[PDB]
């Protein structure tokens, strides 16, 4: 069966080395989570790509991927 | 101009729900004269204008209801 | 011609040993070509998740791959083989097929991981292909969800053993 | 959802006595119950045939010659559906072992050119001898034998001669063989067709997906036993006509001397009995059954304004 | 009308399964558009049909170079919901394995950045330190890459018998193995010129984009969670 | 992401039925203008009036919908579909999702009556 | 003198009856200069002196500079018209 | 406030000798030259296996 | 008949042999999936190769001088000095104008935040 | 006529073996710089691996795309192969040991090195795609931009010899090499040589199968050893090591074929040890450095190196003038 | 180590017969102790030598020329 | 309108749930198949889905 979690909601964020990584989990009161959501750091980093990479050359569009450090397990799940 | 009118007629017979292709008078209005749909208005307009290679803005396009307005329009080029 | 001359007993290619000077010649030429296809061994990788880091431990200085002759020509136009190292979603199954399409004709593919054969951890998901068996015809399966760099190298050695008995020139002799 | 279109029903009995309950809906993960052996499934017809056969879950047993090519038919079926097993036509136990559990079996072994080990007489009338021996031996319902068009024995053409000899052999041995004569065959990247190029003979080309469809539509109804079928397209074509359709889509003795020179190579050279077949043309049996027997109709073989819009774009930044 | 030329950084320096439609005017990027979803598998739908202990490996699947941190965030959320407190040794041990996970992550990404820019020896030196650390993972958990070690009650099991004496022996030499990698990049003038005014983000729009960690602290803002909201 | 994609539209919801009818007819015009670039772009077997009859058929599916909000959600889904098709993001394998009927005949024995539905128990 | 005369004459007539594109006109101009070079360097060899070689080494440099000038002229022709016509300028 | 060019302890000659004689480039060159002369890490896989803990799966 | 010309003719024999060996030896077997307007460019791209040529013509103009350097001693030296300096002045034109740059079109937008 | 063809196939077997083993050498020292082994899988100690790769790539499928000139695409490999290999005549392995002793050897070595640009640019017109063109544009722009300063360094060196013969330069360098006075020129010539092959310090455009690949591959490393040969003769001592007159007056007593054998061994051992240290430095600079943007590269060549080179044009004839030291023909 | 002295003294300790088979098996030269053999037949060795790296002390010499 | 980092998040909430955000430039799908009909993170949507993929 598993253990039962009391009913509630939490957003818990820690600092992954990529950045602030959080999870928002909604507990029904059952032994399955009613809802889980992963806030990945690299999702917000790749969403921010257009804002920064305007007006850079094509080689410097590659050195900026390696500073937001996209592993893509983060960005899509 | 005169076989331009023949050409505008020439592709307007190239459809259906037309139970007489001889019923296309020079002021043939697509809804009541020809029994055309809400959709066949903008179907057979788009078919008129790819015959020439012209392109239409859309208040130049939603205004057209009749063959006379098409061949009065057509000298935009 | 009304008389059939085909023999009622002739060995299968898995059971046949060379006897004639032409057989030893084609066996030597076949050995030479196979040795080049093994000693140079170029792994196009279509790995899209975690097994890719486990592949980059085969590039690491503890378990080296270049000491085997392995280098990642990162273009399918020059890679001998493909490695599906990771999942296959339904958005990428034609992309994986198009990358598989472009490689030149002596081509193999090994399936690295458990997400790459039969769906894996994500087997009952809406956006996943249940293994690249549906897309590409795969020769060696390396199992392991992170299939140990040990085990991926072992799958490479298994593929090189498959390259030993390919018999490209004996086959032209109708064994 | 999916559905069994190849089947008339669910519960099918074969004539040997086996009861076959098909399971589930149609599609990849379900099974019809039939076991089929397709000889020459490596071939250009046979790839499409067992693609259509393993699509619904028919267990297909394919005997292969080389194992490097056969890999492209593992994709076509479910896990456990296609079963590869090695075969030479010489070792007769491999032939009677591949057909041992088939309830239907298809031959397509036919070769364009004679080589060092096989003439046309051993591929077309003696391999078919041995396969029909096996089906004779094993009580297999629905032996299907594929031939060429222009398949008669009075022909000067050794190909056409020994293929008529081959059907003589398979009517000799199994009385219940369906026997199928397709026309010239056009499809994707065919060997001596569209990619070979992209003349007063007249023959019909048929699309190969519909000869495979027609073949499978033969395979499952037993209205089709001990009848020979000829499968010809809709409209009759000249070679110069065909190649000039192709053109706007995109002395005999020393020509034979040239093909003499070019056969002694590992690439598939032109056969000399092939120019011989070129003067021959498509004369089809009227006392046969064509496409409309099995409910299908085959597919037929058939500057001034951008300069001024360019005048508003930017070209040098 | 400056007409833009369109290409992709397709899946086949893109780190794998990314697609990136760029629109260029010669050299310049005037528009960017990352396409994402070629790796998306629906893990978030799948967690809803597993229990919490069965949902634990879904987390070290995602962000597959920093596993213990992904385990730690889900375990801390379930701890907060469960209203339980982990023992003392269980806290220190997850501090330690969340920091060698941090070393492994920064190692992998710094050397991967150096490879796609063009320096390729740090790739291999960092990956040898990654082998030295993945053995510590295999001692501790069972598997090297995916460890289900950090659990919502705490830790999976106790340390092996002599590992504390071994991480010390590793650290004594890693201190200089890192200065060595630092020397051919930090004051390399080619590595400098390639990244000095590249990727500048102002501190006010680093907040509006929702950026954090090394990108928010790249811009001058003193914020990190293990000092501000510690755990 | 302050700059948006080329064939973008800020999603906006209409309080009137007729202005949504205006937007729907403009959308039909965009689709049928783009039918030849769809035929070139996706390397299709057939010719352009079959793309045009499918666009018309996909619009005659949703003609007698009354509720204005459901027509708004329908119009937004349709514009997203146009933006995917015109920008060459969808591939040919998902462009040909729209044509399951056209590619091949799926075989014999199409069940029409109760009995040939019964003989295969709807398969 | 034959090779320089015939390359100059054939180069000239290929320039004159050029109706197909513009860069055939450029390369026919350069081959005309080549033919002039051939005639002059033969005369320098036959007369045993450097002065034809002097004019030839100067006209090499002038041909290069004219190619640079005129191809920048074509680029500026192309700036405002993103097409070059087949019939000509 | 960032220092101007005139409030710097290095001479222009000292600063530009490091400029034209590539000083720290040579330093980073000499690092990997040192690494040429040391022991590699490679084990030979089917002849030598790497780490095992009993917990391994 | 020297050993200079066997080289000139023999290097192609090397190449013709090797690409023969592959074309004669390897699989062709292609298909559609295996197989497979104009863009604008910045001015410095075309500029580097157009202005390349007047410097190249100078470098091969030094080539008659450095072979004659003894015979024109103290006199051709000064003529070459004047030649080189006349071309150095066109070069300082070129680098004062910042000609060969491709410069990025988007700034941080320096213009300040004023109100009302 | 037996003599010269046996000599030329001896020279060909030497140089076309040594371009193959340079590949095996770069993989092994790139590996040991990265603290791993090189190949040891295919020879007794890893050798004939370039043979393994050539044996396999002459078995590889050639793809001629929809987009392509077929003829242009397969004879751009040969015109780059042939002119990457033609420049191997004029290098001396000793005094007067070339495959052709012509009095204008630098003019030839300089004219062949300008013929090598085409097989980049021309093969951009192969497979005409909009990104398959401007990458070739950036490639050829860098290529011509750095052969400018290559030619410049050549003409600076010939200001000391005043002869376009090559072994005349090496006999002139017996009193001192030319790197010892002109050491900034050794640095400038090394980096221009690295750019002229587009090595992966100075690579941007990287960042076929079969015969068009192995011809480009052989042309790349033949260009490596050819520009290394250029550095070896005009900047370092060509075949010169030390005096070795006293050692001979100890050893020998009169001219014999073993004495000429010994002297040729010493001369080409000196030449080969220069060339081998130079190729090691090529691989050693490949291992340690990231790459360039096109703008950093063009700024580097036209704005930094070339004005300094103008200063060198002014300074070196002026010091040959101040002390009355002009070289005589 | 990466030395020539190590391969030198190990080639002298193991002998030329065993050197040619160890060169046809691995790239290295190794001097072991024969801890034991396999039921399949696979001789195993442990090296006590000072200039060894971690994870090099133990190894296998196989029986067949195709080894797993 | 206020947060430039919000829209991708809104867009993900669009595809998994079908929730709309009026006044949004480029609301469309993200991290799902392009021809995907359905909103996955939704209690009426089944786990394994409606469709599957193979090579015909
Ligand atoms: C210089 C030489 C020094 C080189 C040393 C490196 C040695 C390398 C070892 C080489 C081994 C040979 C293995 C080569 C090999 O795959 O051929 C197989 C045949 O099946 C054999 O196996 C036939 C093997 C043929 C072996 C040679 C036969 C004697 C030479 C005949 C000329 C290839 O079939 P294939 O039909 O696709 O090949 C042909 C053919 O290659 C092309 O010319 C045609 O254009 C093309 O259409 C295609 O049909
Ligand atoms: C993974 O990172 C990389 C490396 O590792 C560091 C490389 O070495 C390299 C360089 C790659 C190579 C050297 C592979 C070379 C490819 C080959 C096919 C070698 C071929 C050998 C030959 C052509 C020798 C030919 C000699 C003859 C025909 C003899 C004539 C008498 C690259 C590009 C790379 O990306
Ligand atoms: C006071 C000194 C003497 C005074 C006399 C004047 C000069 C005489 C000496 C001339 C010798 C010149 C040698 C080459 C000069 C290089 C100058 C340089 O550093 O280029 C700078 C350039 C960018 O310039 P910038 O934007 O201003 O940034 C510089 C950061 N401060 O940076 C770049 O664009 C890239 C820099 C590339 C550097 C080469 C990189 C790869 C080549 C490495 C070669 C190493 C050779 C070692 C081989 C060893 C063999 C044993
Ligand atoms: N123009 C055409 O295409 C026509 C074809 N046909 C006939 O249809 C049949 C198949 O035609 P098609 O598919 O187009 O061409 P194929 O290439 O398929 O014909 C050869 C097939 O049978 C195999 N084969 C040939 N000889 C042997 C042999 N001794 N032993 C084992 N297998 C052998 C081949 O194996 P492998 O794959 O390894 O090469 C291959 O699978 C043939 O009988 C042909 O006569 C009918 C009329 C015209
Ligand atoms: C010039 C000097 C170059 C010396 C090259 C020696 C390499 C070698 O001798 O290689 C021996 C080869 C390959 O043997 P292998 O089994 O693949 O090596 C496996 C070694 N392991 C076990 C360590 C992995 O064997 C042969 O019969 C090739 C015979 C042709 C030799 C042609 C030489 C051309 C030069
Ligand atoms: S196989 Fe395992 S480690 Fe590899 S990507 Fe899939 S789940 Fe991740």
């Amino acid at each position: 069966k598993g253990y039962s979690v009391p009913p509630g909601e939490t957003y818990t964020a820690i600092e992954a080395p990529k950045g602030e990584m959080g999870v928002y989990v909604v507990s029904d009161g059952s032994e399955r989570p009613y809802k889980c959501k992963i806030r990945a750091p690299g999702f917000a980093h790749l969403g921010a790509f257009d804002h920064i990479a305007r007006g850079h050359f094509l080689p410097d569009a590659v050195a900026i991927i390696g500073t937001m450090d996209l592993v893509f397990g983060e960005v899509d799940r | 101009r005169p076989d331009a009118e023949k050409r505008i007629a020439a592709v307007l017979e190239s459809f259906d729900k037309i139970s007489n292709p001889a019923a296309i008078t020079p002021t043939a209005s697509f809804a009541k004269d020809l029994n055309l749909d809400s959709l066949d208005t903008v179907e057979v307009v788009v078919a008129i204008e790819e015959e020439f290679g012209i392109e239409i803005p859309d208040k130049e396009a939603d205004e057209i209801k009749s063959v006379n307005q098409a061949v009065e329009y057509i000298l935009a080029q | 011609v009304s008389s059939s001359s085909m023999p009622t007993d002739f060995p299968l290619p898995s059971q046949q040993k060379p006897n004639s000077a032409v057989d030893y010649t084609l066996t030597t030429l076949d050995a030479v070509a196979n040795w080049a296809r093994q000693g140079s061994f170029w792994p196009v990788t279509f790995g899209l998740a975690c097994c890719a880091v486990e592949m980059m431990h085969v590039s690491a200085p503890r378990y080296d791959q270049d000491r085997l002759g392995i280098i990642f020509r990162a273009s399918p136009r020059q890679s001998d083989i493909m490695i599906v190292a990771g999942t296959l979603t339904n958005k990428m199954a034609p992309v994986l097929r198009q990358v598989y399409d472009q490689m030149p004709e002596p081509r193999w593919v090994i399936s690295m991981g458990s997400c790459a054969n039969g769906g894996g951890y994500y087997h009952f998901s809406y956006s996943v292909v249940r293994g690249c068996d549906r897309i590409v015809p795969v020769d060696v399966y390396v199992p392991g969800c992170p299939p140990t760099s040990e085990a991926l190298m072992y799958g490479v050695f298994q593929l090189q053993r498959k390259m030993r008995n390919t018999k490209i020139t004996r086959m032209w002799y109708r064994k | 959802m999916n559905s069994f279109e190849n089947l008339a029903q669910d519960v099918n009995i074969t004539r040997s006595g086996k009861t076959l309950i098909a399971k589930g809906t149609g599609g990849r993960s379900s099974r019809t119950g039939y076991t089929a052996t397709v000889f020459g499934a490596n071939g250009f017809l046979g790839s499409y045939l067992t693609a259509k056969l393993a699509k619904h879950g028919t267990t297909v047993v394919v005997p292969y010659r080389e194992e490097m090519a056969k890999r492209h038919l593992k994709v076509t079926g479910d896990l456990g559906v296609v079963n590869f097993l090695e075969m030479d036509l010489r070792n007769l136990e491999s032939i009677d072992e591949a057909v041992r559990h088939s309830d239907i079996v298809v031959n397509l072994i036919g070769r364009e050119y004679e080589t060092k080990n096989f003439n046309y007489y051993d591929v077309h009338v003696e391999g078919a001898r041995r396969i029909a021996e096996a089906v004779k031996k094993h009580n297999i319902a629905r032996y299907i034998h594929v031939s060429a068009f222009n398949a008669e024995i009075d022909s000067p053409s050794e190909f056409n001669h020994t293929k008529g000899l081959g059907e003589q052999v398979t009517k000799d041995i199994v009385p219940w063989a369906t026997i199928v004569r397709p026309a010239p065959m056009f499809g994707r990247e065919d060997k001596w067709f569209l990619d070979r190029m992209a003349f007063q003979e007249t023959s019909n080309p048929v699309h190969v997906i519909d000869v495979a469809a027609a073949l499978e539509r033969i395979c499952f109804d037993d209205s089709t036993v001990a009848q020979t079928f000829e499968l010809y397209g809709p409209q009759k074509f000249t070679q110069k006509q065909i190649i000039d359709m192709v053109s706007e889509t995109l002395p005999k003795a020393l020509y034979q001397a040239y093909t003499k020179a070019t056969q002694a190579i590992w690439w598939p050279t032109y056969s000399p009995d092939q120019v011989e077949r070129q003067f021959l043309s498509q004369k089809i049996d009227p006392s046969a059954k064509t496409f409309n027997d099995l409910d299908l109709t085959p597919m037929e073989l058939p500057v001034s304004q951008l300069e001024n819009k360019e005048k508003t774009f930017v070209h040098i930044l | 009308r400056i007409r833009a030329f369109t290409i992709n950084f397709g899946p086949q320096a893109a780190h794998g399964v990314l697609r990136l439609i760029l629109e260029l005017s010669g050299e310049e990027i005037i528009r960017s558009d990352p396409h994402v979803g070629l790796l998306h598998r629906g893990t978030e739908k799948l967690i809803e049909y597993k229990t919490y202990m069965q949902a634990l490996p879904y987390f070290d699947r995602l962000d597959y170079v920093s596993m213990m941190t992904n385990e730690q965030v889900f375990s801390l959320a379930v701890e907060k919901l469960l209203n339980v407190e982990v023992p003392l040794r269980g806290k220190y041990i997850r501090t330690m394995f969340g920091e060698i996970t941090r070393v492994l992550n920064h190692l992998m990404s710094v050397c991967s950045h150096a490879m796609d820019v063009g320096a390729l020896t740090p790739f291999l030196w960092g990956f040898e330190e990654r082998e030295k650390l993945m053995e510590f993972y295999e001692r501790v958990s069972g598997a090297r890459l995916h460890a289900a070690y950090v659990r919502p009650g705490g830790v999976s099991q106790d340390l092996p018998a002599g590992l504390l004496d071994d991480i010390y022996m590793w650290a004594t030499q890693f201190g200089d193995r890192l200065d060595e990698i630092e020397e051919l990049l930090t004051d390399n003038r080619i590595w400098k010129l390639r990244t000095v005014n590249i990727g500048t983000v102002t501190a006010q729009d680093a907040l509006n984009l929702g950026l954090s960690g090394p990108m928010l602290r790249g811009s001058g803002i003193p914020f990190d969670i293990r000092k501000n909201a510690p755990y | 992401a302050i700059i948006a994609t080329a064939f973008a539209e800020t999603v906006k919801f209409s309080g009137s039925k007729q202005e949504l009818q205006k937007r729907t007819l403009a959308l039909y015009r965009q689709f049928l203008r783009g039918a030849p670039t769809f035929a070139d772009l996706y390397e299709v077997q057939f010719s352009i009036p079959t793309i045009r009859t499918k666009i018309r058929q996909e619009f005659e599916r949703h003609r007698f919908v009354d509720d204005l909000s459901i027509q708004n959600v329908l119009y937004a889904k349709g514009h997203m579909e146009y933006q995917e098709c015109i920008n060459a993001w969808k591939q040919q394998a998902q462009f040909l999702k729209y044509f399951p009927e056209e590619d091949d005949i799926q075989g014999r024995h199409q069940p029409s009556n109760f009995v040939d539905k019964f003989l295969k128990n709807r398969a | 003198m034959f090779i320089g005369t015939i390359i100059l004459v054939l180069s000239f007539l290929g320039f004159v009856f050029n109706r197909r594109n513009i860069i055939l006109a450029f390369i026919c101009l350069e081959t005309m200069l080549l033919g002039i070079n051939l005639i002059l360097l033969r005369n320098s060899v036959l007369f045993d002196d450097i002065s034809g070689s002097l004019f030839a080494i100067v006209i090499i440099i002038l041909a290069g500079v004219e190619s640079a000038i005129g191809l920048s002229l074509l680029v500026s022709y192309y700036r405002l018209r993103g097409v070059i016509n087949s019939y000509g300028i | 406030r960032p220092a101007t060019w005139e409030e710097s302890e290095e001479g222009a000659l000292s600063k530009a000798t490091k400029y034209f004689l590539l000083a720290e480039m040579f330093r980073g060159l000499y690092v990997v030259l040192e690494q040429f002369f040391r022991a590699p890490y490679t084990i030979y896989y089917p002849f030598e296996k790497g780490p095992v803990s009993p917990r391994f799966r | 008949m020297n050993t200079f010309i066997i080289f000139i003719i023999l290097i192609p024999i090397v190449g013709f042999a090797l690409l023969a060996v592959n074309i004669l030896l390897a699989v062709y077997k292609p298909y559609n999936e295996k197989l497979g307007t104009r863009l604008a460019f910045n001015a410095a791209f075309i500029l580097v190769a157009i202005l390349f040529l007047p410097f190249d013509l100078e470098i091969s103009t030094l080539l008659p001088y450095v072979m004659s350097i003894y015979l024109v001693s103290n006199y051709g030296f000064t003529i070459v000095l004047l030649f080189l300096l006349i071309l150095i002045i066109g070069f300082v034109y070129e680098i004062n104008t910042n000609a060969l740059k491709i410069n990025k079109h988007n700034k941080p937008n320096t213009d300040s935040l004023i109100y009302k | 006529m037996i003599i010269n063809i046996v000599e030329i196939l001896i020279f060909l077997v030497c140089v076309l073996f040594s371009v193959a083993y340079l590949t095996v050498a770069e993989r092994k020292t790139l590996a040991y710089m990265q603290r791993r082994l090189g190949p040891n899988f295919v020879g007794y100690y890893g050798l004939l691996q370039a043979f393994a790769d050539a044996v396999k790539l002459l078995l590889k499928e050639i793809v001629l795309p929809k987009e392509s000139n077929y003829i242009i695409l397969v004879i751009s490999p040969l015109i780059t192969l042939i002119t990457a290999l033609i420049g191997w005549v004029v290098i001396p392995l000793g005094p007067g040991i070339t495959l052709g002793e012509l009095n204008l050897g630098i003019l030839f070595s300089l004219a062949i090195g300008s013929l090598g640009v085409f097989g980049s640019l021309l093969s951009g017109w192969s497979s005409n795609s909009k990104y398959s063109l401007l990458g070739s544009i950036r490639s050829t722009a860098q290529l011509i931009s750095y052969e400018l300063i290559l030619t410049s360094i050549f003409i600076i060196i010939i200001m000391f010899v005043s002869s376009l013969n090559i072994t005349t330069i090496i006999e002139t360098q017996r009193v001192v090499w030319y790197c010892i006075p002109l050491l900034p020129l050794l640095l400038i010539f090394f980096i221009a040589s690295v750019a002229e092959t587009a090595r992966p310090p100075f690579d941007l455009t990287e960042s076929y199968s079969g015969s068009p690949f192995v011809f480009f591959f052989l042309a790349e490393y033949s260009n490596i050893i050819l520009i290394s040969a250029f550095n070896g003769y005009l900047l370092l001592g060509g075949y010169l090591s030390f005096n070795y007159s006293y050692l001979f007056n100890i050893l020998f007593n009169d001219y014999s074929y073993v004495s000429f054998l010994f002297e040729g061994l010493i001369n080409s051992s000196a030449y080969a040890i220069k060339l081998v240290f130079l190729m090691f430095s090529f691989i050693w600079v490949r291992a340690a450095f990231p790459r360039f943007t096109y703008d950093n590269l063009i700024n580097f060549c036209w704005i930094i190196l070339l004005p300094l080179l103008f200063g060198i044009f002014l300074i070196i004839p002026s010091t040959l003038y101040i002390f009355d030291s002009f070289p005589t023909l | 180590s990466s030395s020539l002295y190590r391969v030198l003294r190990n080639a002298w300790e193991v002998g030329p017969r065993s050197y040619w088979k160890q060169l046809n098996s691995i790239g290295d030269t190794k001097s072991g102790r024969l801890v034991g053999t396999d039921i399949y037949g696979n001789k195993f060795y442990e090296t006590d030598h000072q200039d060894e790296i971690h994870l090099r002390t133990r190894y296998v010499e196989y029986k067949e020329k195709d080894y797993d | 309108c206020l947060y430039e980092g919000a829209n991708w998040f809104e867009r993900e909430a669009y595809d998994m749930y079908g929730v709309f955000f009026e006044g949004h430039p480029d609301l469309r799908r993200i991290m799902t198949d392009y021809g995907f009909e359905g909103h996955p993170l939704r209690k009426d949507f089944p786990l394994t889905g409606y469709t599957e993929v193979r090579w015909d």
